């Protein structure tokens, strides 16, 4: 099979400027028929691909004009004028002139929007799950950059670690903001026996160590 | 209005098979050919092959040349794959994509209209539908949202109020528990007055053990 | 008279058309016409006055305004595959008088497709006459063929050593579908020129028949392999053969 | 209402052409008609509001306002008038133009010298492809539409020399299957015996 291979495989890039994305071939691709049949594929959150360049400079229809190909033998670029925050998501180069279809490893756009901290939120557990014997604690930020957090979360003043996993959204279409949720999983048991709940978060984007709490159980 | 809509998820055991149909709306089902896409998670694209409808000629990729197999169905606008003889490495997302190429055109080679796509999970493990319990909105001057627990395998789908409210909402990512089920969280930020003025509900849907709930998110 | 434009147009579902029509008599009625193999003519809209409109037999679709008392244009609001016909302008005086007589325009043809990767140009070739033919008759006839186009928009035409000719000609009235069956098949259409067996046998005289095809616009988009469907003159030519 | 003589007429070349047209109320006072050439637009050639003729060049329109009736007369018919023809009635000078459904007329040309044939061409720029002419046939010889879907007939079409005195028949018939040759092209249509066809 033909590999194909792009250069920068993480572009973080502030609003306004240029973004420039090589990719690379094993083998020239031109036809027999003449034309040269590579493309540009970008995938956004929770959505299949959508093609913005075929052979190599032709915009499909819908594609904004500050997107651009060029290229010929082995080497091709994607270029952009200027980086919007409707540009975020995954940038794959694709070959379609031997069989099989080849793509490139995708390169993730990250947008340079900077600095904004977190609005945290606790949860307590429900009074039905804890009919059966799970007693699941939720601590969620919320529309924040950079992506960098820390999530400690205290029972009785008392460290806890490794009893709970964190999940992290993709960078916002419009805000350009992450969001994140933490979730302490403890017994119904274990969950009676203390009182004072606690998330505490830490990010450069705050001065001091925010932290929400409540207390019943 | 081109629109190709896809099978739902689905869920079979190592060494078996499953089907995936694609069905064309709103263009003449002959004139483009067929292409199918997969995505594991976490990772690329692989292209698999491609039916022509009107000819019923076929390429492969040789990776899976004796397990893979492309049809078509002219009079219901619908084109198929099913592979068989599933590891658990063909755990996915599966896509049916079109060739821009009308009637034998040379542009058949890109693709200007994808699906929606299907989920197929292959596991020993069994089917298991999900619990769902509030997250009530907190005693201060708004956040809630629902948790979705212990469920096999992926995906699962959220909306709020039969899909009306969608400004602030964020679905996570799903996580792995040691179980070996999966949960998550949706959350979805409201004016802080607004909680004894509306009436929030959030619409779970797990297609592979049939389970729709609507639960009520409320002060207690 | 009455002046209409454009001649020929093609359209995707959901598009909107302006149909222009123009006249300088000083005449005060005017109204659209719409004209298909069934029911034959029928009143879209009409005004009787500048500052004044109404609705005729079918009207749905249709938009009209009576600005001006000269100008009078139509309004496509989205383009359906029904509204595929060809559509005339007309105009009385309307006083109250002499001269009741109503005057039509050249009328607008237009096709609306689902998608526009169904348009094609026309392939065109001259066939040259049989040695046969010269033989039994003394008289020798080229044939012309219009190849696979769509839609039916065209207007063939022959040329004699720089000149058009219409003496000892004829074109089909109708057009061919390759694809009888399916409704939107591409078409196809023949045209002869006879000639005396001499005239074909001077070597210096030289033939040829075109075709104007109406099809898209450089505005209009395409993300096809082959060259973009355009409004253009395909032709093919023969000279003179002294065997 | 405007009711007309129904179907396509056939008129042979120089005889005469009868129209006919029938309306609904009495109040209807001017009386118009059109013609209509294939893909062109409506060009009115007579008009009359008074009962009896009215002869004009070859037409000799007429009028009875009792029995409700409108004619059109074409006198020494040539093919050049070969289109179809619309009726067309009013009641007021404003008031609406109610057109008919028009009549179809066909002239059929007056093929003194016949001498039909099938003759094929060859294209200018390929040996290879080529086509066959049914050609110099009489009138009242119909050609029949193809049976196969990939072998293409054209409808028989009038042709005019006018530096001779020569009008001519011909039609047109062309196939992409090795199995087509000039001789068995036109089988569904029933031809002169008389017919000529030479060597390929
Ligand atoms: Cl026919
Ligand atoms: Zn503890
Ligand atoms: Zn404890
Ligand atoms: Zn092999």
């Amino acid at each position: 099979d033909i590999v194909m291979t792009q250069s920068p495989l993480s572009l973080p890039v502030t609003p306004g400027e240029p973004a420039s994305i090589s990719c690379r071939s094993s083998q020239r691709l031109v036809h027999s028929n003449g034309n040269t049949y590579l493309h540009w594929y970008l995938q956004k959150p929770g959505q299949s691909p959508r093609l913005l360049i075929y052979r190599v400079s032709n915009r499909f229809p819908g594609v904004p004009d500050r997107f651009s190909g060029s290229g010929s033998g082995t080497d091709f670029t994607l270029k952009i004028s200027r980086v919007e925050a409707e540009d975020v998501g995954v940038y794959y180069c694709s070959q379609s002139t031997h069989v099989p279809y080849t793509f490139g490893q995708g390169t993730k756009l990250e947008i340079k929007r900077t600095v904004a901290a977190p609005s945290v939120f606790i949860f307590p557990p429900s009074d039905e799950q804890l009919k059966s014997g799970t007693a699941s604690v939720v601590c969620l930020l919320n529309n924040f950059y950079p992506r960098e957090a820390k999530v400690q979360w205290k029972v009785d003043n008392a460290l806890q670690s490794g009893n709970s996993q964190e999940s992290v959204t993709e960078q916002d279409s419009k805000d350009s903001t992450y969001s994140l949720s933490s979730t302490l999983t403890l017994s119904k048991a274990d969950y009676e026996k203390h009182k004072v709940y606690a998330c505490e978060v830490t990010h450069q984007g705050l001065s001091s160590p925010v932290t929400k709490s409540f207390n019943r159980g | 209005q081109v629109q190709l809509v896809q099978s739902g998820a689905e869920v079979k055991k190592p060494g078996a098979s499953v089907k995936v149909s694609c069905k064309a709306s709103g263009y003449t089902f002959t004139g483009y050919v067929m292409h199918w896409v997969r995505q594991a998670p976490g990772q690329g694209l692989e292209w698999m092959g491609f039916i022509n409808p009107y000819n019923d000629d076929i390429q492969s990729n040789e990776r899976f040349r004796g397990r893979v197999t492309m049809t078509r169905d002219t009079s219901i606008s619908t084109a198929y794959m099913e592979l068989s003889r599933l590891r658990s490495d063909d755990t996915a997302v599966y896509y049916c994509a079109r060739g821009a190429g009308y009637n034998f055109d040379g542009a058949y080679r890109f693709f200007d209209f994808w699906g929606q796509g299907t989920m197929v999970t292959v596991s020993s493990a069994s089917t298991k539908g999900p619990s769902v319990f509030p997250l009530a909105p907190s005693s201060k001057s708004a956040a809630l949202g629902c948790l979705v627990k212990d469920y096999f395998p992926e995906p699962v789908t959220v909306s709020w109020n039969s899909g009306a409210l969608t400004s602030g909402v964020h679905t996570f990512p799903a996580v792995l528990q040691s179980s070996g089920l999966y949960s998550l969280s949706s959350v979805v930020t409201v004016p802080s007055s607004s909680l004894g003025t509306q009436t929030y509900i959030c619409n779970v849907n797990h297609k592979p053990s049939n389970t729709k709930v609507d639960k009520k998110v409320e002060p207690k | 008279g009455v002046t209409q434009t454009p001649k020929f147009q093609v359209l995707k579902t959901g598009q909107s058309m302006t149909l222009q029509c123009a006249q300088d008599m000083n005449h005060e009625y005017m109204s659209w016409y719409r004209q298909d193999p069934g029911m034959g003519l029928r009143l879209i809209h009409y005004s009787v006055g500048a500052g004044i409109t109404d609705q005729g037999e079918v009207p749905n679709g249709y938009n009209v305004s009576r600005s001006t008392t000269e100008d009078f244009p139509l309004r496509l609001l989205s383009a359906a595959p029904s509204q595929t016909s060809v559509y005339f302008c007309a105009s009385r005086p309307g006083l109250a008088g002499g001269r009741p007589e109503q005057y039509f325009g050249p009328g607008t043809r237009l096709t609306v497709t689902e998608d526009l990767n169904k348009v094609f140009p026309p392939e065109v070739a001259v066939f040259e006459p049989s040695e046969a033919e010269i033989s039994h008759t003394q008289k020798a006839t080229l044939v012309c063929l219009a190849t696979g186009f769509y839609p039916d928009h065209v207007e063939l035409s022959w040329w004699v050593n720089g000149k058009e000719v219409h003496s000892g000609v004829c074109t089909d009235p109708q057009p061919l579908k390759e694809q009888p069956a399916l409704n939107d098949s591409r078409y196809a259409l023949s045209s002869r020129l006879r000639v005396s067996a001499t005239f074909w046998q001077d070597p210096r005289n030289h033939f040829r028949c075109q075709v104007q095809f109406y099809g898209l616009s450089e505005n209009d988009e395409w993300t096809q392999d082959r060259a973009k469907p355009v409004t253009q003159i395909v032709s093919a030519e023969a000279w003179g053969r002294a065997d | 209402e405007v009711e007309q003589n129904s179907g396509p007429l056939s008129v042979p070349e120089g005889a005469i052409a009868s129209l006919n047209c029938t309306y609904s109320d009495r109040g209807s006072q001017s009386f118009f008609w059109y013609r209509q050439y294939s893909g062109k637009s409506p060009e009115l050639i007579m008009s009359i509001y008074s009962n009896g003729d009215k002869e004009d060049g070859r037409f000799t329109a007429q009028l009875n306002k009792a029995s409700q009736y409108v004619s059109l007369l074409i006198r020494d018919s040539q093919p050049s008038d070969s289109a179809t023809y619309l009726c067309a009635v009013t009641t007021d000078s404003w008031g609406k133009l109610q057109f008919g459904a028009g009549t179809q007329v066909v002239v059929t040309p007056d093929i003194q010298n016949p001498d039909p044939a099938v003759y094929q061409l060859r294209d200018s720029k390929s040996s290879d492809k080529s086509v066959c002419l049914f050609t110099d046939f009489d009138s009242q010889t119909n050609v029949s539409q193809s049976k196969d879907s990939d072998v293409y007939i054209t409808d028989k079409c009038v042709l005019d020399m006018r530096s001779m005195d020569f009008k001519s028949n011909s039609a047109v018939a062309w196939s992409n299957k090795s199995d087509f040759a000039c001789a068995n092209a036109f089988n569904n249509s029933i031809i002169p015996e008389d017919t000529f066809f030479p060597s390929p």
